[PDB]
RNA sequence: UUAGGCGGCCACAGCGGUGGGGUUGCCUCCCGUACCCAUCCCGAACACGGAAGAUAAGCCCACCAGCGUUCCAGGGAGUACUGGAGUGCGCGAGCCUCUGGGAAAUCCGGUUCGCCGCCACC
RNA sequence: AGUGCAAGAGCAAAAGAUGACUUGACAGUGUUCUUCCCAACGAGGAACGCUGACGCGAAAGCGUGGUCUAGCGAACCAAUU
RNA sequence: CCUGUCAAACUCCAAACUUACAGACGCUGUUUGACGCGGGGAUUCCGGUGCGCGGGGU
């Protein structure tokens, strides 16, 4: 299905567990990346991707941006490189379907999504000097698998 | 003591907000009244902002309006220095002008009547659409942007 | 304690000295409580009123404040806390006051008690207390006959410091003789 | 101030946790007094279906009957340092339980005006073996 | 709502502050009202009796008699006046 | 209030802690079961009777802020949100200006280890 | 925790537990709110009174069923007091 | 200990705002009689749109 149908925030919370039934998994393999054995403060260089506008991920998106952009780390900085990036971000608003017209409409639950504010960070890489274009690139693939249009802002950086 | 000019029109406006006009003695698009500057006043003129021109307007200022579109109770009569030494506690429109400001009497209070019926403003107004901080003509006046469209109303 | 969600009882609840529960069922009267309370040592009575910001004690009577009038016995036993409730309800009728209901605080409403005696005395002092007489102890063990005949069971005196031998029962009877008197500076 | 101090025995409850009675007779000749029934709460599996109903006995010795007792009753046992509860306390065994505590415990259980003992009035485990062993037997 | 009964939708007004918990003062549920005295309507959730239509919580009625220990309580419900039964513990002086 | 009784508010009063206080006074712990009363067993408690002892508990007094709580200053924040207005911006979800209001978390420094009423009483 | 049963709410020297006693789950008649916000409308419901008769308690007092909000039915006819 | 997130059927907090009553000002009423009471006659019980706040639904 089309993002049109999930991006937007048009209805109420719905996360109460307690009383939704047969949600989906979380595609979401990782919400910790690179080494998460070491600390972000041990790194002179802290890069984030911010969304721009307020919207709705949904898990698949999460997903695939997020391989997308730490399977280039992983292939330019190998499997083991000195980096640890972070997906700060839960997919916890259920997303229903009305998949009988309009009578007795309330849809059936498909999935779930994470709801992003403008200007808040999805994605937060800590790396070396040397390695802050690589990160840089991973988010710019990141980014292209969002709805939103991001900035890529260095936190940590004053080596330019 | 604040100056209140009703400049846009009942269509679409607030009950409330319409009553409110109509409690400060104004019925009419155009129709100017004076309001002590008390806090159950400031209350009302708050609630009004955005369909009136308020502010304090200069002495001289409030001399030429009232001298202009001044009336009784009832009746056409001229309300000029002669009329407000027969029928107000005052010597003069002045005298008048001086204790309306200083928050004093009233208007009512001296048997005229509570609006001052201006003319629309010659040259035209700012704009109905806006603030005056923003170039409109709505909202509170700066002192001498009052009297610039009180007497553009004379 | 605990923190922001945790219920600390009402200072008087937590001090263990006021039944709440009780204290609105006597309030309910509407009439003024004959709070009797008792000490190792000593007998309290109070008639107190409701007010804005506390309680109102009218009249009090204490039983230290018994020997003002003859008395050379001790102070924690049944002579005694009848007469401080007669001397109490006495007070209580000079300042008007002609009702109460009976306020044993924490006390067990045991048959024979002193709390009893004490509203006997009250009673007996001319004010209007809701009672029950088979609840009261018999008239000569407010006189103190139990410990008389305790006496008897001598070989050692009952009494350390000197009041007497076999002591005296009629001591009460002269007491409340004393009080029942118009006379007698209250 | 060590006289209002020094512990003593506020109880001594000597006890049969039986489960489903003939055994009231004993308890009433090695203790001296009346004995009192047990009962239970929550359903068993091991047959024990009916709440309240007999599953032991119990009887609480004190002043005399408990010193009286614990002369004849320390002698058949092995106390050991384990055995001792933090707030001075000791059980053995038929269990025997004593109850040690300091001269003013009577103020935690009176109902005017009641208070909880403080910590350093509480009996410690130490000073109880102290006070026990120092009363013809050993410790540990 | 779903249902239309007394304690429909009354989860917030008639509930306690965790501290408020417990037993309430006897005080308060024997203060005396006299006939013509405002008192402001507010039923305690810690009392069970004596209470009025929750829909009247908020109130601030005139005390004019009193039936029983309860008062008979003047109120105007929207343009029509009501008369409401209710004990001094869901009551308070106004002022 | 050189230690009491009944309370109001019901944590500013909680939790935890330190120091000080009692010859015929007070409150206690305390001593003790003939009685009134009492324990489904225990004068433990309750009840009654009483002072050899003690200030160690409690209690009263003075004090500490580590936790909890109340309030105050500054910071966060006139931020978040928001009642009124707009031929202001945005494809749009949405944003902005003007006007009237205005947080919360949290940081920091203070406050708070109860206040008050009636009665009794070297 | 428990408090018969949805859910939300109430309750700790109790509204919970245990024990004992008891039949107020009583008769008659009302006030008020609810049902039906405002604003008319029945049955039903509840709160709060009074009169009579009672139970318990030392007593104040509590008991007009179950801590509160669901568990309900017109005229005609029949049976019943 | 540290570190990453949420709630229509969560809340240690907490607005704007809505709302009861009262006072004040304002406006209004005592020949235009208000507020209120009683009676006669209705029509009406297919609505729609903008804006704000929504709930359902791509
Ligand atoms: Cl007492
Ligand atoms: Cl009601
Ligand atoms: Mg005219
Ligand atoms: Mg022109
Ligand atoms: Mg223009
Ligand atoms: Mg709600
Ligand atoms: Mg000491
Ligand atoms: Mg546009
Ligand atoms: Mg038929
Ligand atoms: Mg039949
Ligand atoms: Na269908
Ligand atoms: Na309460
Ligand atoms: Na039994
Ligand atoms: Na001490
Ligand atoms: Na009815
Ligand atoms: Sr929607
Ligand atoms: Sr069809
Ligand atoms: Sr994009
Ligand atoms: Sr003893
Ligand atoms: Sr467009
Ligand atoms: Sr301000
Ligand atoms: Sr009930
Ligand atoms: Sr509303």
């Amino acid at each position: 299905k089309p993002a049109s149908m999930y991006r937007d925030i048009d209805k109420p919370a719905y996360t109460r567990r307690e009383y939704i039934t047969g949600i989906p998994g979380s595609k979401i393999a990782q919400h910790k990346m690179g080494r998460k054995q070491k600390d972000a403060d041990d790194y002179p260089v802290q890069i984030s991707l911010i969304v721009e506008e307020t919207v709705q991920l949904r898990h698949g998106s999460l997903e695939a941006s997020r391989l997308s952009a730490n399977r280039h780390l992983i292939k330019e900085l190998g499997e083991e490189g000195d980096y640890k990036m972070t997906l700060r971000k839960f997919p916890h608003q259920v997303l229903r379907e009305n998949k009988d017209g309009m009578r007795a409409a309330f849809g059936k639950i498909v999935g779930t999504a994470a709801r992003v504010q403008a200007g808040e960070q999805l994605f937060t890489a800590y790396c070396n000097v040397e390695d802050a274009e690589h990160v840089k690139e991973a988010f710019r693939r990141a980014y292209n698998k969002i709805t939103p249009s991001c900035r890529i802002k260095v936190e940590r950086g004053e080596e330019l | 003591m604040h100056a209140l000019v009703q400049l846009r029109g009942e269509v679409n406006m607030h009950t409330d907000i319409q009553d409110t006009l109509e409690m400060l003695n104004i019925h009419h698009v155009n129709h100017c009244t004076l309001v002590p500057e008390t806090d159950a006043y400031r209350g009302m003129v708050a609630k009004v902002n955005d369909f009136v021109a308020f502010g304090e307007p200069s002495q001289e200022t409030l001399e030429t309006v009232l001298a202009t579109r001044a009336e009784p109770l009832e009746g056409d009569a001229d309300v000029d220095d002669e009329w407000v030494a027969e029928h107000t506690d005052y010597d003069d429109i002045s005298g008048l002008a001086f204790a309306l400001l200083s928050e004093e009497t009233t208007l009512r209070e001296q048997g005229l009547s509570p609006t001052l019926r201006l003319h629309p403003p010659r040259g035209g107004h700012d704009g109905v659409k806006h603030p005056v901080k923003e170039g409109g003509q709505l909202g509170k006046h700066d002192t001498e942007g009052i009297d610039d469209l009180l007497e553009a109303m004379r | 304690a605990t923190g922001p969600r945790y219920k600390v009882p009402m200072r008087r609840r937590r001090e263990a000295r006021t039944d709440y529960h009780q204290r609105l069922r006597l309030l309910k009267s509407g009439k003024p409580r004959l709070v009797a309370r008792k000490s190792n040592k000593h007998v309290r009575a109070q008639l107190v009123t409701l007010g804005p910001n506390g309680d109102d004690t009218l009249a009090s009577a204490h039983s230290s404040d018994l020997a003002e009038y003859g008395w050379e016995a001790p102070t924690g036993n049944m002579p005694s806390a009848y007469l401080t409730g007669l001397l109490a309800g006495l007070r209580a009728q000079e300042a008007g006051v002609e009702e109460a209901v009976l306020d044993i605080g924490l006390n067990s409403p045991t048959p024979g008690s002193k709390v009893f005696a004490i509203q006997e005395g009250a009673i007996d002092a001319g004010l209007d207390i809701p009672h029950n007489d088979d609840v009261l102890a018999d008239w000569q063990r407010t006189r103190g006959a139990h410990i008389a005949e305790y006496d008897e069971q001598l070989e050692e005196p009952l009494y350390s410091g000197d009041f007497d031998a076999a002591d005296l029962p009629e001591h009460f009877d002269e007491l409340r003789e004393t009080l029942l008197d118009g006379d007698i500076e209250l | 101030f060590h006289e209002m101090r020094e512990p003593r025995i506020e109880k001594v409850v000597v006890h049969m946790g039986i489960g489903h009675a003939n055994a009231e007779d004993i308890l009433g000749e090695i203790t001296g007094q009346m004995p009192v029934r047990t009962k239970a709460k929550r359903t068993v599996g091991e047959f024990d279906i009916r709440e309240g109903d007999p599953i032991g006995a119990k009887v609480t010795l004190r002043d005399e009957m408990a010193e009286e007792f614990l002369q004849t009753a320390l002698p058949l046992a092995e106390l050991a340092t384990s055995q001792f509860d933090d707030t001075g306390n000791f059980s053995f065994g038929l269990d025997v339980t004593v109850n040690l505590v300091r001269p003013g415990y009577r103020v935690a259980k009176r109902d005017k005006a009641s208070r909880s003992i403080p910590t350093k009035h509480r009996l410690n485990p130490a000073d109880a073996v102290a006070f026990i062993e120092s009363t013809y037997d050993v410790e540990v | 709502p779903s249902s239309n009964g007394p304690l429909e939708g009354t989860r917030g007004k008639l509930k306690n502050k965790p501290r408020d918990r417990g037993t309430s003062p006897p005080q308060r549920a024997v203060e005396e009202f006299d006939d013509g005295e405002k008192v402001h309507l507010k039923i305690d959730p810690s009392v069970p009796n004596g209470r009025f239509h929750p829909r009247f919580d908020g109130q601030t009625g005139t005390v004019e008699g009193k039936q029983g220990d309860a008062y008979k309580v003047d109120i105007v419900d929207g343009g029509k006046e009501k008369t409401i039964i209710v004990t001094a513990a869901h009551l308070r002086r106004q002022e």
